[PDB]
């Protein structure tokens, strides 16, 4: 994330200060130099677009300032599916930090390419050698292969997939890695298309890709649980204010969380749904279980206390409202509403404090700090 | 290439043989070639003791190392 | 004989036989191949397989016959069970086709047995009656039912208050029935209680409602037992209800287990564990050591009517081995549960994750059959995984998140204490529970807070537990009140603290709390005297420490500096206890880092997958058979006299715990007998994790247990029993050793600066084993000598032995200095020790009058082993051969090039009693290499004994450079612990056989140099402290020059004419080295080194 932003930053910068005038080319190196923290003065300016990137600043949005540039320059984002979808190579390399995975992602776009999946983790001899007979098959007969953890067998990545990867059509092969891990062959690398999986950093991002992957109420129940993830895991990265420690949550808590809730619509046929039951089962097993600390379990309860209200007009954040369904209405008209009022919602600049119920101040260093990281890195490049 | 290559050096500049090659049965084999060696030179050494104290002298006399 | 070689080449190719009969019946997964052959054999006595339904069960005991017909089982705690039909045996009915027949059977019995009880309760039947009819897990699941269904009907209403009363009415007659019922009776009433326990406080709970929908929730939160009434299948006609989800019944017998107290802990574990459960996930509990982790896993398994297998995992544990585990509890149908599952590697981590998800994928989908392995075999849908794990703790890995994302993980941080206090106690039959509970819970949590900040300072679950289990057997002599709870708490918590801390405990004591053992005082004294020792304060109180906590916990740990008093104490004990009881002591002592992991627990040889047994396996195996009858009424201790490395000691979690069950890679499971105990020496705690100190006892030694006096004592009256002279040498060399003289010279001795500093504590024997040797030699020549000049003798003697002992691995400088206080100390009256004073024959001498005058050729200067006599040589050479002659270690220090080599060759060249064996050592060496330069040297005769091949001369090993060997990742040396164990054990294991072997006539000598030169590393004190050591410096510069004029007159002996230059050469080679030596240091480069040798 931090490198996808230096990147836009730097890549603007060197389209513009070609195209754009000299005034233009002040103006935005002394704002990079005020988001940096090297240099303060405002900038002299007259154009248009510049105005909202000083309007960021000054009233300290500085996620806001960093995203201006990608969203002003460029228009188009990949995604894993696009990358495999629109590449020439048969090799994917993706990479992660520990504390998380993404052969999930992997297993949809098999399961929404109609192929094949063989799943083989690299740890021993056994699984070497079925790694090889595998790999031998599905250069004749197709199908998909994912090799996991492929640090954890360096000298046979080393030896083997370097000789192999060096000299079918629908065949494909993934290897999955840890960019904290040791260093794998630069050679081999280079043959293969990387991706780094990561979360979304967005808010609404993170709604709008849960939601697209999915009675009445089921619908309902799915939409609130997919705020609900969304608010929690834009949570956890303040690990000072918005937790007290660094917490992961994943695809897995989502499911469990939906099958609880699909059982307790379907086995209590009422509609006189235990919102109580609800709440503290989420809070405690399903979402609350990983938890040790007891401030982070009552974060964890107030934020479904929140959501979970099972109130008839919810405010699930400052901005938008969710009227709770009908008794004459449609699956289909249930997912149109939602997904409509999902579509009006802008996301203000100030979500991490606003969507959150935080003080602005606290998120203010955090944002500071994060910003200043990406400047300084821009201008140090931006000189040589 | 491994740290046991200097080891069994240092037991052979340190003492003038290495204890680990010759035992088991390989220890009789050379209790054997030491005997017929040993009478080919009119030597008279019949105890075990005698045979290999000559096997160490000879090393030491005739064995130089260089690194 | 050759007969056995016959069965053993039959044996090997019977295993791939053996293999294929596990698969019929699969509960064979958990019996080694020896005992899968008695089974087999055992066509006709149908006795060989009632030995084994502990191992393949978990719960039996064993069957009961009955003229060639199974009638019944027995449970572990004695309970008997009794089919509905017997099952008749004929003699061409193998052991799987009636094995497989029985297990059904105890099912069916187990549900008929609850259906006439549920029938029974059902008609107004009070509890206190039908626990004299059926077995506890029928009882157990009819009133749950019962309860469920009354609590449900109560919940249509608002009244609760009428179904409370009656509950508290039921525990009241169950408690006061307790007392007049026999011990089985007692059990199933104790078990019970628990259960009425929680029924009391849920339906409390309930009654403090406010509305309807807060006693819904809080209903929806707890188990539910219900029953159907449409399935005309039995044996899943009751399923369990918590939080919406569903489980089944199994009916399987599980005896009378003790039972854990309901707290809101445990209750929210079940529901996590159901949730897992739901999706067929596997179950995860993490957290810090003892909360109730895999006690909880096992509770959950007992309400769910099925006994959870519990594997205690390694580091070799690999991909294989697991599999084949996961491959027998998938075809028993069984819930495993792998605790410390942290402690495998990395690699077998990830490469177990597909097998995991393989095997969740087959229970999801109902697939029939599953592959791991190579084969394809049945998978039953009744099983289930479960692991628990303690992060963030020494020597454990990290789970891959491909790994984590297969389980539920739920935190146990902080168990409720007081709640499972106040419960047992009130089950006990103490009369203020609440109270007491409270008060100990305060007093546990004043503990933690207030004392000192000890890195072994534990005061948690397992504490409470201890402290509990420690009042059951002291109600008869202190009375159920607070005089019992105290007593047990100074039982088991004193023995572990400091000396401040000792304090506080008994303010706290005081402050929180109000407020005869002759018999085996006398035998500690009894066995002090046999032993010799005296019976001081500290040591009492120490021995009588070790005697009251091993009266309760099966594992103590004995923790304090080296030789403090950790060995006598523990065996003074022991002595006294075989004394006290009449029960035989049967002893093994393990020093455990000198084997290797594979050594002490066994491997598997993966050219044929045959398990071969460790030293340790052997032991409990042997112990476990036990052929003779012997082992039947003796008490069994195994001491690992050694540090606590984590991953040797954590290997037996499951040993030392509750479960009480040695887990094996094949899947073996040895029980642990009652009598068979384990103690842990050591001298630090620095790498041990919480979760081995929490299972032991621990003895903490803050001091000495003996003073200077008592240990010379002892140390005279051991070396007076190795020998009418006696009388009279006794009461001279008892009257010499005057401590009044001595005490100041002992505290002098501190300011000298000593190098490889050893206690003076730990010196008294180097001086009393060679003063006493000195004075022997020479029992010749006293009948006939004044008793002046006897009194003179002795005494000179003694200052030698003193000087020595004391300042022997200090300068000249140092002991010059020394001798004037050791002489001014005896006072002037005594003959004076000088600095080179010897006896020669007698008359008193020096050794300056003794330097022969030597005339070298000149061809002669070549050889190796000449070695020109001065006064220092002649003093060290002098002094080496005395302490060797004593049967004691000697360790040679000093700088390079100073002559360590040379003056022990020299004295030993001239000798016709001693052989030389050279061992170099390393920066890598091992024990092999040890056992490997003494092949030639030695034999091996029949227990095993090793001998010098020769029948007169000793043997002696030159161990040079001892300092080199690398300590460990946790800062041990395998080959210095060895060579201590040789020393004082004098004998160590044959690792591949398991034999003791006994050295007979080998003595062992050190050579190192400073520990302050690069690559040199410290040694442990358990090692130096039985070896006396002697400092050797560089001679002086006028000394060198002395030497080397001799060197120079022999070459110059070539040449005549030129004879005149001798000394002008000499002394231009010593200045030149001198030079050399000043100015090229080592700061300039780490290879300038520069010695004699070089002259
Ligand atoms: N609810 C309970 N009621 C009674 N005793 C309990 C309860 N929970 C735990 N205990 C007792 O406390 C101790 C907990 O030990 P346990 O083996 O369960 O801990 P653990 O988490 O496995 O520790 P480790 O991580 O070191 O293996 C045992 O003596 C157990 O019997
Ligand atoms: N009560 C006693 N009376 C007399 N001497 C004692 C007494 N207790 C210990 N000693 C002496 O202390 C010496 C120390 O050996 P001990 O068996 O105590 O070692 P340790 O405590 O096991 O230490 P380590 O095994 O680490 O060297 C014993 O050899 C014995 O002579
Ligand atoms: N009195 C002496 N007579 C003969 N040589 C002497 C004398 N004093 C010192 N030397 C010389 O000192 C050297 C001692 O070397 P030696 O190997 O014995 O030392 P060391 O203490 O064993 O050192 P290292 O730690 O290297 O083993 C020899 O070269 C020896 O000739
Ligand atoms: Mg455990
Ligand atoms: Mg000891």
């Amino acid at each position: 994330k931090k490198f996808k932003m230096i990147m836009a930053m730097t890549m603007f910068c060197l389209y513009k200060f070609d195209i754009e005038s000299e005034q233009y080319k002040e103006a935005v190196l002394t704002m990079i130099g005020v988001l940096s923290e090297s240099s303060d003065g405002v900038p002299k300016l007259t154009n248009d677009d510049l105005r909202y990137l000083w309007d960021y600043v000054t009233t300290k949005s500085y996620i806001s300032a960093l995203n201006w540039f990608k969203n002003e320059f460029f228009v188009d984002e990949w995604n894993i599916a696009d990358v495999v979808a629109n590449s020439e190579n048969n090799y994917f390399t993706m990479a992660s930090e520990r504390d998380v995975d993404g052969t999930f992602k992997l297993i949809e776009l098999a399961k929404a390419s109609k192929e094949s999946l063989k799943i083989i983790p690299l740890g021993s001899i056994e699984n070497l050698n079925y790694a090889q007979e595998e790999i031998s098959k599905s250069k004749i007969e197709g199908g998909w292969i994912l090799l996991q953890n492929i640090q954890m067998s360096l000298s046979w990545v080393k030896t083997y997939l370097h000789k192999h990867v060096e000299e079918h059509e629908k065949f494909k092969m993934f290897m999955t890695c840890h960019l904290t891990g040791d260093k794998l062959p630069a050679p081999l690398l280079q043959r293969t298309d990387r991706v780094v999986y990561e979360d979304i950093p967005g808010i609404l991002d993170t709604v709008k890709d849960l939601w697209g992957s999915q009675g009445v109420w089921s619908v309902y129940c799915t939409f609130l649980l997919s705020w609900f993830h969304a608010l929690i895991t834009a949570r956890t990265r303040l690990v000072p204010h918005g937790f007290s420690k660094k917490y992961y949550f994943n695809d897995c808590d989502f499911q469990f969380a939906s099958v609880y809730l699909e059982n307790v619509l379907a086995t209590n046929s009422t509609n006189n749904i235990p919102w109580a039951q609800v709440r503290d089962h989420i809070a405690t097993i399903v979402y609350g279980g990983k938890i040790d600390e007891e401030k982070d379990l009552e974060v964890v309860a107030k934020l479904c206390a929140h959501v979970f209200c099972g109130s008839d007009n919810l405010q699930i954040v400052p901005g938008v409202r969710i009227p709770q369904p009908l008794l004459q209405q449609s699956e289909e008209e249930e997912r149109a509403r939602l997904t409509a009022i999902l579509s009006n919602t802008i996301e203000p600049a100030d979500s991490l404090s606003s969507w959150l119920q935080l003080p602005r101040e606290s998120i203010l260093d955090y944002e500071r700090l994060q910003a200043k990281e990406v400047a300084s890195s821009t201008e140090q490049l931006l000189q040589e | 290439l491994e740290t046991a290559f200097l080891e069994r050096m240092n037991t052979l500049l340190a003492n003038a043989d290495i204890p680990d090659l010759f035992q088991g049965e390989e220890y009789d084999k050379l209790l054997n070639n030491l005997r017929n060696k040993t009478r080919s030179l009119g030597l008279l050494l019949d105890t075990e003791q005698e045979l290999y104290d000559w096997f160490v002298g000879e090393i030491a006399k005739n064995l130089h190392v260089v690194f | 004989k050759l007969t056995i070689d016959s069965l053993k080449m039959i044996k090997s190719s019977l295993s791939t036989f053996l293999e294929r009969q596990r698969r019929q019946f699969p509960r064979f997964y958990f019996l080694g191949n020896d005992d899968l052959l008695k089974i087999i054999g055992s066509g006709k006595h149908h006795d060989q397989v009632s030995k084994f339904m502990k191992k393949m069960f978990g719960s039996i005991e064993s069957i009961i016959f009955f003229e060639d017909s199974i009638t019944g089982v027995r449970s572990v705690e004695g309970e008997v069970l009794n089919l509905n039909e017997k099952i008749e045996l004929k003699d061409s009915i193998q052991a799987q086709e009636w094995l497989n027949i029985l297990d059904t059977e105890i099912k069916l019995s187990v549900f008929t047995q609850f259906r006439d009880c549920l029938g029974q309760l059902k008609d107004g039947t009070d509890i206190e009656v039908v626990v004299s009819k059926y077995i506890f897990q029928a009882i157990l699941l009819s009133a749950q039912v019962m309860w469920t269904e009354l609590v449900e009907k109560c919940l249509q209403t608002n009244e609760f208050s009428k179904y409370w009363k009656e509950v508290d009415m039921k525990i009241k007659g169950l408690l006061d029935k307790l007392n007049k019922s026999s011990d089985n009776v007692k059990k199933k009433i104790e078990a019970l209680l628990v259960e009425y326990l929680h029924f009391n406080n849920v339906i409390g709970q309930l009654k403090n409602c406010s509305t309807k929908e807060e006693a819904r929730l809080l209903w929806a939160k707890v188990q539910k037992f219900y029953q159907k009434n449409d399935t005309l299948d039995d044996l899943n006609s009751v399923f369990i209800s918590q939080s919406g989800y569903l489980l089944q019944y199994k009916f399987e017998y599980i005896g009378i287990p003790e039972r854990l107290i309901y707290t809101p802990l445990l209750l929210v574990g079940f529901a996590t564990l159901t949730d897992s459960l739901h999706q067929k996930y596997g179950g995860c509990f993490f957290g810090p050591a003892g909360t109730g982790k895999t006690e909880t896993v096992k509770a959950f398994g007992q309400n769910l009517g099925r006994v959870v297998v519990v594997f205690n995992c390694d580091d070799s544990f690999d991909y294989q081995v697991l599999s084949r585990l996961l491959v027998g509890i998938t075809q028993i149908g069984a819930w495993g549960c792998f605790d410390e599952f942290n402690r495998l590697d990395e690699k077998v981590l990830s490469a177990v994750s597909a097998n995991i998800q393989q095997i969740q994928n087959g229970l999801q989908v109902g697939k029939s059959h599953i592959t791991l392995l190579e084969e394809e075999t049945p998978l039953s849908p009744h099983t289930a995984v479960f692991i628990t794990l303690n992060p963030g703790y020494n020597g454990r890995s990290e789970l891959p998140e491909n790994l984590k994302k297969s389980f539920r993980e739920f935190s146990m941080k902080s168990p409720q204490s007081g709640t499972i206090a106040e419960m047992i106690l009130q089950i006990m039959g103490f009369e203020d529970s609440k109270s007491l509970a409270s008060k100990i819970v305060h007093f546990l949590e004043l503990l933690s807070s207030k004392c000192s900040s000890m890195n072994h300072y534990h005061f948690g679950l397992r504490t409470l537990k201890g402290v509990l289990r420690n009042c059951s057997p002291l109600v008869s002599e202190f009375g159920e009140g607070e005089k019992t709870v105290v007593e047990s708490l100074k039982r088991v918590i004193l023995p572990s603290l400091g000396d401040t801390d000792e304090l506080v405990f008994k303010d706290e004591l005081s402050k929180i709390f109000d407020s005869n053992s002759k018999a085996i005082v006398q035998c500690l004294k009894d066995a002090g005297q046999r032993s010799g020792f005296s019976m001081s304060e500290e040591f009492l109180k120490k021995c009588m420490q070790f005697y009251y906590m091993q009266k309760t916990q099966q594992a103590l740990i004995l923790v304090g500096k080296a030789g403090c008093g950790k060995t006598a104490t523990w065996k003074t004990v022991i002595d006294a206890m075989a004394i006290f009881d009449g029960h035989a002591n049967v002893v093994y002592v393990i020093d455990t880092k000198v084997l290797t992991k594979e050594s002490l627990y066994g491997s598997m040889l993966k050219a044929t997958l045959e398990w071969r047994d460790g030293l340790f396996t052997s032991i409990l195996r042997r112990v476990n058979d036990d052929i003779t009858g012997t082992f039947k009424n003796s008490r069994i201790w195994v001491v690992f006299d050694s540090d606590l490395d984590p991953e040797y000691v954590e290997a037996m979690n499951s040993v030392l715990d509750d479960n009480k069950i040695l887990t094996l890679p094949n899947g073996e499971r040895l029980p642990i007998p009652p009598n068979f105990r384990i103690l842990f020496e050591t001298d630090n705690l620095d790498h041990t994790t919480p979760a081995t100190i929490t299972r032991c006892g621990l003895l903490w030694f803050s001091t000495d247990v003996c003073s200077i006096s008592s240990k010379i004592d002892h140390l005279l009256n051991k070396s007076y029993e190795a020998l009418f002279e006696l009388d009279k040498l006794k009461d001279l060399i008892s009257d010499s050793f005057d401590m009044a003289s001595l005490t100041n010279i002992f505290t002098c001795s501190n300011d000298l600066v000593h190098i490889l500093g050893v206690r003076t504590f730990n010196k008294l024997e180097t001086a009393v084993q060679l003063a006493v040797h000195l004075i022997s030699s020479y029992r010749q020549w006293f009948q006939n000598l004044d008793d002046k000049s006897l009194k003179d003798v002795i005494t000179l003697l003694i200052k030698r032995s003193l000087l020595y002992a004391l300042a022997g691995d200090s300068t000249g400088e140092s002991q010059r200095a020394f001798i004037q206080t050791i002489n001014t100390y005896f006072g002037h009256d005594s003959q004076e020790l000088s600095d080179y004073s010897t006896i020669v024959i007698l008359s008193f001498s020096s050794f300056c009058s003794e330097i022969p005058s030597v005339s070298l050729e000149a061809h002669e200067v070549m050889r190796p082993d000449i070695v020109i006599p001065t006064i220092d040589t002649i003093k060290h050479e002098k002094i080496f051969y005395d302490l060797l002659n004593s049967k004691r270690g000697i360790i040679l220090c000093g700088p390079p090039g100073s002559g360590k080599t040379m003056i022990m060759n020299n004295a030993l060249r001239n000798s016709s009693l001693y052989d030389v064996v050279g061992i170099n050592f390393s920066k890598d060496t091992t024990t092999e290499h040890i056992l490997s330069a003494l092949h030639r040297h030695t034999n091996y005769v029949t227990g095993l004994t090793l001998l010098p091949k020769s029948d007169i001369k000793n043997l002696v090993l030159f161990c040079d450079q001892i300092n080199l060997p690398k300590l460990d990742k946790y800062g041990s040396q395998n080959v210095v612990l060895f060579l201590r164990q040789l020393m004082e054990k004098q004998g160590f294991w044959k690792t591949p056989e398991n034999k003791w072997v006994t050295i007979e006539r080998i003595h062992i000598v050190g050579a190192c140099n400073p520990p302050t030169d690069p690559g040199r590393i410290p040694m442990s004190e358990r090692f130096t402290r039985h070896a006396a050591i002697l400092y050797l410096g560089y001679p002086s510069g006028k000394s060198l020059s002395q030497i080397y004029e001799i060197y120079y007159k022999a070459i110059f002996k070539l040449v005549p004419e030129f004879r005149s230059y001798t000394e002008p050469f000499a002394r231009a080679s010593v200045h030149l080295y001198n030079e050399c030596k000043a100015r090229y240091s080592t700061g300039l480069q780490s290879h300038y080194l520069f010695s004699p040798r070089e002259l």
